[PDB]
């Protein structure tokens, strides 16, 4: 059930929600994957996550007036790397009002990336504060916690199945948590098992690098990280 | 180069 639209590939994952994934070939590395997420929410579309690139994400746009035709009402990009806020020039271009963390905003500019228009901030229980996120409509933005970076977040949409990760959450069958150089090792393990409890319907997990999992991608990538401990 | 889960 993929449909490719040039170098992009879009899954329909319910009715009205769609996971976009872009490729970075790296040569001797090969195409590395990155996931985000179309939702038609009534008369518009939200995005989660651009792609790795301005070119690629002005293909989304494209891929979304052809197949959806209604605007992009916003995007909300889920931490300050490539991989997810690489294509926000393409979106500023688009006219399409732009959300991260307070803390992605700030940390935009030393990671090379440029930050979204808006701010978002969070209770101590991780949950968004509505007045920073405001017409999110199913888009359910919560902070659970320090763990790939001290920025991601991660987004659950009302009325579906789907809770999305990010880079945070690892597929049930990975061998390791990749990468902990630019992690947060001690509280990895807690953020997983916030985002687990925040989204407690959410039977399919969607993350950036691997295709849609079970709960059991959260257990696995908190079990990990406990033993980074 | 930061390119997600590649550091370079
Ligand atoms: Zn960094
Ligand atoms: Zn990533
Ligand atoms: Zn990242």
């Amino acid at each position: 059930g993929d449909q490719r639209f040039g170098d992009l590939v879009f899954r329909q994952l319910a009715p009205n929600v769609w996971q976009h994934t872009s490729y970075l070939d790296m040569p001797g590395f090969g195409a590395v994957a990155s996931n985000g997420l179309i939702v038609r929410d009534g008369g518009r579309v939200l995005v989660v996550d651009t792609a790795w690139t301005d070119d690629q994400t002005a293909q989304i746009l494209n891929w979304i007036k052809q197949e959806i035709n209604l605007p992009v009402a916003l995007a909300v990009v889920t931490h300050a790397h490539q991989d997810k806020m690489g294509g926000m020039d393409a979106l500023h271009a688009a006219g399409i009002a732009t959300y991260a963390n307070a803390l992605s905003n700030q940390l935009a500019p030393q990671e090379g990336m440029v930050a979204a228009q808006h701010s978002l901030t969070f209770a101590a229980n991780g949950w968004v504060e509505p007045a920073t996120a405001p017409n999110f409509g199913p888009l359910k933005v919560f902070y659970p916690g320090p763990g790939h970076t001290s920025d991601n977040i991660t987004v659950g949409i009302d009325g579906t199945d789907i809770a999305f990760g990010g880079c945070l959450i690892k597929d049930s069958k990975a061998k390791s948590l990749g990468n902990l150089g630019d992690a947060d090792t001690e509280h990895y393990a807690a953020s997983a098992r916030a985002f687990g409890a925040a989204f407690p319907k959410a039977s399919m997990i969607v993350m950036s690098h691997s295709a849609p999992d079970s709960r059991a991608a959260i257990t696995h990538t908190a079990r990990m990280a406990d033993k980074l401990r | 180069x930061x390119l997600x889960p590649v550091p370079e």
